[PDB]
């Protein structure tokens, strides 16, 4: 029925809609993910505004695709839900015809592929979302982290951030992440993740959420007391002149 | 040249927002206000109906509060007619779930469904989005009493207390001050009414201009009450607004 | 092939024949005719060749999807409601899935074990014990007699073994014995030692 | 079933028995085989009951809608036409043999409709198991130009013929009379010749006769 | 420019300019028609103009026999009028088949008017720039004139006229009916009713007509037909008696 | 394209006419028992193989069509026309009557003035033939308008033709022989060439007479054609 | 084929659904019509404004029966109203009579119509309906209802209201004349009085069209023999019946 | 062989003075094999009761279907659905699958909340309604149920007797059917209340 071309080339070679989709991401809550030696962590800014939320139920920014992979994101919330659902289905389907779960790249390629599809199809606008897929390939202990954009582009990163003020925390991660010595422990990697958020979050502890993924479907969400304990550690260091 | 009239209802603005969604929200800011408050043993819905006339049959006009099923209700802010289309889809999704699984639908599952339906008009079909913001009140056996909101963006979130329509900044501020987590239903009733009374663009808050409902606790089972115009008036007295 | 199931005090026990016969040759004496749908819900199955597994796997996958989406475990009741609902569609389908299943589960909320029998027409019924095909004919007589709702898992395994001896003695097909699995509050595990008890 | 239609000088009348059977069994000893399509167009059916009712109510739903659109009273030919075209499309798989009758602006009418799609016209007609018994009477006593009363007696005698001799039909006689000027008069159980004689003894049981294992109240409230 | 001028959508005034424009296109043939009713017949008169000598005058007509009983006259461009006659004929034929009887003049008018209404709501279709005046001697309502337009409107008339000088002709008849005090030309023969129509047209338009400047359709029970240049003239010679 | 201007007119249809007008000129003449069609074929160059670029089309066996304006549109319409005349014959047995056929095209062309996703035809089409009750000449405009004719013409030299055509109508009230009309139609093509004079032209005449062709549609070729050339060629001076 | 698969009714920066506002404006210009609810019946009415003294007013019905106990009336674009009655009549069967074997209740039918009217706002390539309907009706479990429906598909139940041209004036008039003890006869009388101010021309049983939903009329059923069917509650008045009440007035 | 003979069982309903009664057996067979002695074939929706004999998977589906439909009805109509309306609903619903029907014998039983009238009805698998005012039978022992009800029934029974009549009519019919029995249940319906009782019977 409705097939008008919403994503098309402008005279200088840009596809305006995709760019304006990234703009939506720019206004998303900073999402971040860094890889450890034997783990991967995902941190996520949450607006500080309403002390009136019900945090038990309000959709959380980090989502599981399978038991061994999660997806974080920035941009339009409602668009994200649609990417997640499609992802979890492809996950369950890949097991059903290959008898083995998806590799983090395959899942990513798949999701990025879907994003790409909305830039090149009629009647549809691209996804106003950019993502951070991370996990461990089955029976593998080498950690993985990817990012995808509305364009449909994707690539692997040792550490990455997306969203509002992402520009600033990558600045922090570029100077603070030694490739040769990646946060050995689970604790170092999480600390490093929080520190990069405290440049941007403003009243840190209260409005941060960290999720820790380790090999063999070992994923846990940190309870703010545990996260807060990391924020008091940050004072100590900085509080020494 | 049939393409000259296509308002392109599903595109992004340079800043990265969906014109049509923002504009839908704009008209929602003029709809009569609706409040939602959650207590430890019940939930409360309250709404100012902005269609007001003495000849209007209040005893009948189900304009803002509707029931999706036995344990879930909504409060509407926007185009009544739009909400009704969405309501009937939800009512069914509840019944399809019931039939498939023989358990009532958990409250979030139904919110997420209805919020995706909206998110779609947002990304394809080139149709205007549904001009509705919903407040969901429900109780299931997993998360107990729950409260949610959704808007034309297809985005939904959860709350302890929340408002939609006109004067939400105002209403939301008053809710932060006086809401406490231990609250008891009866307090929420008085808080919702007090709140509307101080945000109404009217000389006074009268029963004729209200719709009120509660979700409460036979035993171990949940009663859902819609107040008739007499009940709202009575309730208005005790509270000390009359 | 033999599909049996019995619900005791704090668990559900499933027995399922290990033979797979195609033609006049027994192609396999080791087949495990089951699938774990969810951490506390197990499903045995018997019926037409491909359909049997194609159905079992389809359900499993679907339940695994529901599990992830909601980050929750569906009650054994809801799973069987869903399963019937599918088999019910099959019957007026172009080509029906001819599969009979047993669904043993442990309801973590209500803390009781539950056993559901559903035949390929979508006939669900909830029982203390069940079977599909002729397995009922030789065993039921004994299960009617000894079965106690307060039985222990050990007591269950004995009454089960006795039912297996009857089948072994009076049933003209060699089914190469059963694989026994137990579903309880701690999940599902397999009794890898039923050759002697 | 035994059904008939008989034309009289100023209109038309139709009649039917009231025995409804499943094989040799009598499911209902008094059901109505007289169906209204429109106030003055009634229809008597035989064959598969669900079909005669569903194909009647359906056409009558449309006939109404048509009458509303066109602002004119519905005609027997419209109801005839719509019926046969439906039945035909279904190649006989809708088991509905009918006698459609009534008055409309163009005068009075009487038609037959077979499950396959064919229709016939006439002054006296019959369908069902009694189709032959009734017709034996009709051929015996129908004359041209008969009064409303002559016609009702005749249509009623043809259904008795059915009731008695035929085992496919029994119980009572229903009649609907459609006179050109007047309102249609549906006379349900116009005849009740078969009343069960008083039983030889009351079978009512001394309370408690029946063993009860357990009791319960049931909850309808909210 | 305005988009609300080009497709079938509301102006801020609550109007459809497209509909209004289609009303203008109806006068584009500068032809007037009129219809009146007898004691048991219905007559329509239309102006016929064949300025070009190269045109076969026998093939120039805005009167159509829709059904055997329904007749239709059109004020507007021939392509759209033909688009309508075809439809109407098709509808007339179908209604017969399905419901067992001849489509009544008023029903066809309602139907054709429902369709006209649709082009008025749907933006992909334009209205037809025509005004259909249907006529018959109905078996229930008797001699009948129902006329539909581009807005989807239709009503029944005692008599009517349509075209550029629609108005002159209309007030002529309104006047005639004040004295008459009735809803029809009290005449037993259709031949005298056709005469009457032609007279009041000559009066209303203030113009004399030859056998070739007119086109006449007539409805009687069971038949709707048109008169020839001869049937017309015989009728035209009769008007030379009193006047 | 389906838009009404405030006046009541449709500008697209009016423009489509412009495209017709600036095309070559074609005409048709109704004779006593048939019809004749002639068309002006401009020779842009010696490169065009003479008398092997046929522009007059045959529908069924008995209907001849000719068009001035956008040529491909004209074929689209003949193609449609051929389908139409075939369905008819398939159902009703008889070959399609001329008026019947004129309306089939009439309705189809009109349909292209109903929507704004569709463009109306860029041609006026002259056509006809013999049916069970006589000869018929028709002309159909981009608007779907069409009427029966005694004579018809359209294109660059239409007034030139129509002037000459009115004169035939007047100086022969009793009728017109099919052979007369062949010759006559050639003259009218030559006089219509005075306007489009800048280039050399080629003539193409087809006819459909009950006596001369049996009701079938056929091209005037060789012998009979050369004399029609002649009649006109030397009458021009 | 269609090409307008996109919405022709869209939100503006201010939050307005332009075309709905414009459709409402078309209804403003419509002829005054109104409804009044009584303890034992509902009444609806409007002025038969005629576009020619040669048209026969009787042929055009502005007051129409949807179901035996429900009736409608409008103000605005007639043709849009006409097609709505056809669609409304059918849905009353397809979505109800044909599955529950009974006519739908008043509030549900009004919903089926709002539903239709809604879709003309949101759907591909269409403008909203240019009418506001008043629907009067009675069902067994709710009693006599009075409903209004706008082009948006919004519907409100009323004790009495008026729409069209003189609407604010009429509702003003009605707001002071109505009360919960009215008897049909009295409401009929008030309706005629409200409509007097809304008419400049002649005012009689031929220039007025007025109908009611009240008692059941066996004389209007068409047949006898069935004791559980008493006739429709919708009853349209004749010119005569009206004038009897105009002398009295 | 016959889809209405695989699983078996029966349902029967009656009317007495100001009340109605509906009863069924509890068997679920798989042909000759007894499978469940707890298969209740009587369901309710608001104050309307429905019995469904026949093919168990269809019985179950229809309950699940009518539950759904009646809820959407209550939500919209704002009231509970009445027996007369429901009966029509069941018939539409069954005829909807005219050429692929559910293999069942439905029985409707309830009292009109408004009119205070006792009402009951029967149907064939394709919807044909029987609204007899005395009794309704259905299933694998429909032949026997007619036998019992015809001899044992009398109008205007008082609930406490109506209970005895229906109970004996079920019990003795079931005991002459190889595929019916394995326990039984009887509902007694009044405007005020509903009482449900399980009966003691032979288990062979």
């Amino acid at each position: 029925g409705y097939d008008r071309a919403l994503s098309i080339f402008s005279p200088d070679g840009h596809i305006f809609q995709v760019e304006y989709a990234l703009e939506a991401v720019k206004r998303g809550t900073c999402a971040v993910g860094v890889k450890g030696k034997n783990c991967v962590v995902l941190g996520c800014e949450r607006r500080s505004t309403l002390k009136l939320q019900d945090t038990r139920i309000t959709p959380s920014k980090v989502s599981k695709i399978d038991s061994h992979v999660v997806l974080s994101f920035s941009g339009l919330n409602a668009d994200s839900r649609i990417l997640i659902e499609k992802a979890r289905v492809e996950a369950q389907s890949h097991r059903l015809t290959l008898e083995d779960p998806v590799t983090v790249e395959y899942l990513t390629r798949y999701v990025a592929g879907v994003q790409q599809r909305y830039t090149q199809s009629g009647g549809v606008r691209p996804f106003g979302v950019s993502t951070l897929i991370a996990g461990f390939d089955p029976r593998d202990d080498e950690p993985k982290l990817y990012q995808t954009e509305p364009s449909g582009i994707y690539s692997s990163w040792s550490a990455q951030t997306i969203g509002r003020n992402s520009k600033t925390v990558r600045e922090f991660l570029e100077k603070n992440y030694d490739r040769k010595e990646p946060p050995a422990t689970v604790e170092e990697c999480v600390k490093l993740t929080v520190r990069s958020l405290l440049e941007v979050v403003q009243t840190g502890a209260k409005n941060i959420e960290i999720t820790v993924v380790k090999p063999d479907s070992d994923i846990v969400a940190l309870s703010s007391e545990e996260i807060n304990q990391y924020v008091t550690q940050i004072e100590q260091e900085k509080q020494e002149q | 040249g049939s393409r000259r009239y296509d308002s392109r209802t599903t595109i992004f603005s340079p800043e990265g927002r969906l014109y049509q969604v923002e504009y839908a929200l704009e008209s929602i800011s003029h709809a009569g206000t609706a409040i939602g408050i959650m207590a430890s043993d019940g939930i409360v819905l309250a709404a100012e109906r902005k269609v007001t006339s003495t000849l209007l049959e209040q005893d009948t006009s189900t304009e803002k509060l509707y029931k999706l099923n036995d344990k879930i209700a909504v409060a509407v802010a926007g185009l009544t007619a739009d909400a009704e289309i969405l309501i009937n889809t939800a009512r069914i999704h509840a019944q399809n779930y019931l039939k498939t699984y023989n358990e009532d639908i958990p409250v979030e599952i139904l919110v997420r469904r209805l919020s995706d339906i909206k998110q779609g008009y947002t990304q394809h079909g080139g149709l205007r989005p549904f001009g509705v913001s919903f407040i969901y009140a429900g109780y299931d056996d997993r998360y107990g009493y729950q409260l949610y909101t959704s808007n034309p963006s297809g985005n939904y979130t959860g709350w302890k207390a929340i408002s939609v329509g006109a004067n939400t900044s105002a209403a939301q501020t008053l809710l932060q001050m006086d809401y406490k987590d231990d609250m008891k239903v009866d307090d929420a009733i008085e808080l919702a009414l007090k709140t509307l009374s101080k945000t109404t663009d009217s000389s006074a808050l009268t029963y004729d201009r209200l719709e009120f409902a509660t979700i409460r606790k036979n035993d171990g089972e949940v009663y859902q009450k819609i107040f008739k115009p007499q009940e709202i008036k009575d309730i208005l007295v005790k509270t000390g607004i009359t | 092939d033999i599909i049996l199931g019995i619900r005791v005090q704090d668990s559900v026990i499933l027995a399922s024949s290990k033979a797979v016969t195609r033609g006049i040759s027994v192609l396999k004496d080791s087949d495990d005719k089951t699938r774990q749908l969810s951490p506390h819900t197990l499903m045995s199955f018997a019926g037409e060749a491909g359909d049997t597994v194609q159905f079992a796997e389809y359900i499993q996958a679907n339940i695994q999807l529901y599990s992830i989406r909601e980050d929750y475990e569906l009650s054994p009741q809801a799973v069987s409601s869903f399963v019937r609902q599918e088999l019910a569609k099959s019957i007026r389908s172009r080509r029906p899935y001819q599969v009979n299943v047993l669904i043993g589960g442990y309801d973590k909320k209500k803390n009781k074990p539950e056993l559901y029998q559903i035949d390929y027409l979508g006939t669900k019924v909830e029982l203390p014990y069940g079977a599909h095909g002729y397995s009922g004919f030789y065993t039921f007589s004994l299960l009617d007699h000894h079965y106690r709702p307060d039985m222990t898992t050990e007591e269950g395994l004995d009454l089960l073994k006795l039912c297996v001896q009857e089948l072994e003695k009076r049933m003209p097909m060699d089914f190469k014995g059963v694989i026994v699995k137990i579903v309880d509050k701690d999940g599902i595990r397999q009794v890898d030692d039923f050759q002697a008890q | 079933t035994t059904i008939v239609g008989v034309k009289f000088n100023n209109g038309v009348v139709i009649a039917a028995d009231t025995r409804s059977t499943q094989g040799p069994i009598v499911a209902d000893k008094n059901c109505a085989k007289l169906h209204r399509i429109s106030p003055k167009i009634w229809c008597a059916g035989a064959g598969t009951a669900a079909d005669t009712e569903a194909v009647t109510q359906l056409i009558g739903s449309n006939i109404e809608l048509h009458s509303l659109y066109t602002s004119r009273e519905p005609r027997v030919v419209s109801a005839l036409q719509m019926l046969k075209q439906h039945l035909f499309k279904y190649q006989g798989h809708i088991g509905a043999y009918l006698i459609v009758a009534g008055v409309d602006p163009t005068g009075s009418h009487l038609f037959s409709i077979h499950a396959h799609g064919s229709t016939d016209v006439g002054y006296y007609l019959s369908l069902g198991s009694g189709s032959l018994a009734a017709m034996a009477v009709l051929e015996s006593h129908w004359k041209q130009d008969l009064t409303k009363e002559e016609a009702i007696k005749l249509a009623s005698d043809a259904i008795q013929a059915g009731i008695w001799n035929d085992l496919g039909s029994g119980s009572n006689v229903d009649v609907c009379v459609m006179e050109i000027g007047k309102d249609a008069e549906y006379l349900r159980n116009y005849l009740t010749p078969n009343v069960r004689e008083e039983k030889q003894k009351s079978y009512k049981f001394p309370r408690g006769t029946t063993a009860v294992l357990k009791e319960s109240i049931v909850n309808i409230c909210d | 420019a305005g988009y609300d001028r080009h497709i079938t959508i509301f102006s801020p005034e609550g109007r459809l300019y497209q509909v209004e424009y289609a009303f203008k296109a109806t006068n584009q043939t500068n032809i007037n028609s009129l219809a009146v009713r007898g004691k048991d017949c219905t007559v329509v008169i239309s102006q016929k103009k064949v300025p070009d000598k190269l045109l076969d005058p026998t093939t120039v007509s805005y009167i159509f026999c829709i059904s055997r009983t329904i007749g239709m006259v059109v004020n507007g461009p021939i392509p759209d009028a033909r688009n309508a006659a075809l439809r109407a004929k098709a509808e007339a034929a179908e209604f017969r088949y399905k419901y067992g009887y001849d489509m009544p003049c008023d029903v066809l008018a309602k139907r054709m008017a429902n369709l006209s209404q649709i082009y008025t709501q749907r933006a992909y279709m334009r209205p037809l720039g025509v005004i259909l005046t249907f006529v018959s001697v109905d078996e229930e309502l008797g001699p009948s004139i129902y006329k539909t337009d581009p807005a989807g409107y239709y009503v029944g008339y005692k008599a009517t006229a349509t075209g550029p000088k629609q108005q002159e002709i209309t007030t002529n008849l309104e006047n005639h009916f004040k004295k008459s005090k009735i809803d029809h030309i009290n005449e037993e023969s259709w031949e005298k009713v056709v005469e009457f129509a032609i007279t009041h047209m000559i009066d209303a338009l203030g113009t004399e007509f030859s056998k070739n400047d007119l086109e006449v359709g007539v409805a009687t029970k069971d038949k709707f037909f048109t008169l020839s240049a001869e049937n017309i003239e015989e009728r035209l010679v009769a008007i030379a008696e009193q006047d | 394209m389906s838009v009404f201007s405030p006046d009541g007119r449709n500008f697209q249809v009016e423009y489509a006419v412009k495209a017709v007008e600036n095309g070559t000129t074609s005409i048709g003449i109704k004779c006593n028992d048939g019809v004749v069609f002639a068309v002006e074929k401009l020779i842009t160059s010696k490169l065009l193989v003479p008398q092997k670029n046929v522009k007059i089309q045959v529908v069924d066996r008995h209907i001849g069509c000719v068009y001035s304006g956008l040529i491909p549109d004209g074929r689209h319409l003949v193609n449609r026309g051929r389908e139409e005349a075939a369905s008819f014959k398939k159902l009703y047995k008889t070959p399609i009557p001329i008026p019947a056929f004129a309306d089939r095209l009439g309705q189809y062309v009109q349909a292209h003035t109903l929507y704004n996703s569709v463009r109306p035809f860029g041609v006026s089409t002259i056509f006809g033939g013999v049916d069970k009750n006589g000869a018929h000449l028709y002309m159909l405009e981009p608007s779907g308008s069409y009427w029966g004719y005694k004579g018809a013409a359209t294109g660059k030299g239409r007034q030139s033709a129509k002037a000459e055509l009115e004169k035939l109508v007047d100086h022969h009230p009793e009728g017109l022989s099919a052979r007369e009309a062949v010759k006559q139609a050639a003259k009218i093509i030559y006089l219509a060439h005075e306007d489009n004079k800048e280039k050399d032209f080629e003539l193409e005449i087809s006819w459909c007479s009950l006596s001369e062709t049996n009701g079938l549609h056929k091209f005037v070729k060789g012998d009979l054609l050369q004399e029609a050339i002649d009649f006109a060629q030397k009458e021009i001076n | 084929t269609d090409r307008y698969s996109f919405s022709l009714t869209t939100f503006s920066p201010s939050g307005k659904l332009g075309q709905i506002d414009y459709a409402l404006t078309a209804v403003k210009q419509g002829v005054t019509s109104l409804g009044i609810k009584a303890t034992n019946g509902v009444v609806i009415a409007t002025e038969k404004k005629s576009s020619s003294p040669l048209a026969m007013s009787e042929t055009l019905s502005k007051v129409s029966l949807l179901t035996p106990d429900i009736g409608a009336v409008y103000s605005g674009m007639g043709p849009d109203y006409r097609v709505l009655v056809d669609k409304s009549r059918k849905v009353a069967h397809t979505s109800y009579k044909r599955i529950y074997g009974e006519y739908p209740p008043t509030k549900l039918l009004v919903s089926e119509v709002a539903k239709i009217m809604q879709e003309a706002t949101q759907s591909g390539g269409v403008r909203p309906f240019g009418v506001s309907l008043l629907i009067a009706g009675h069902d067994e479990f709710n009693g006599f209802s009075l409903y209004q429906v706008d082009p948006s598909g919004s519907y409100f139940p009323w004790k009495a209201t008026a729409i069209g041209k003189g609407s604010v004036a009429a509702k003003t008039f009605l707001e002071k004349r109505w009360n919960d003890e009215l008897e049909l006869e009295d409401a009929i009388h008030i309706a005629l009085l409200t409509l007097k101010e809304s008419v400049e021309g002649e005012f009689n049983g031929d220039t007025i069209e007025l109908a009611i939903i009240g008692d059941e009329n066996p004389d209007l059923l068409g047949y006898t023999g069935i004791p559980t069917d008493k006739g429709p509650r919708f009853r349209k008045l004749t010119s005569q019946e009206i004038n009897d009440r105009l002398e009295a007035l | 062989s016959d889809p209405s003979s695989i699983n078996g069982g029966i349902v029967v309903a009656m009317t007495g003075k100001d009340c109605v009664a509906i009863a069924c057996d509890l068997r679920l067979g798989s042909q000759s094999l007894g499978v469940s002695n707890k298969f209740e074939k009587i369901f309710h929706y608001g104050h309307v009761f429905l019995g469904i004999t026949g093919l168990a998977t269809d019985v179950t589906t229809l309950n699940e279907m009518f539950r759904y439909k009646t809820n959407l009805y209550k939500l919209k109509e704002e009231r509970a659905i009445e027996p007369e309306t429901f009966t029509q609903l069941v018939s539409s619903s069954l005829y909807e699958r005219r050429f692929g029907p559910y293999f069942v014998g439905p029985v409707v039983a309830g009292i009109n909340s408004k009119s205070g009238k006792p009402f009951i009805a029967g149907f064939d698998l394709i919807g044909c309604i029987d609204e007899a005012k005395d009794f309704i039978v259905s299933g694998t022992a429909s032949d026997q149920l007619f036998g019992m009800c015809e001899s044992l029934y009398e109008p205007n029974l008082e609930p406490e007797d109506l209970f005895e009549t229906i109970s004996q009519a079920l019990l003795n019919a079931a005991d002459r059917d190889a595929l019916s029995g394995w326990g039984a249940v009887v509902y007694i319906i009044k405007k005020d209340e509903v009482v449900k009782r399980y009966l003691k019977m032979r288990q062979d």
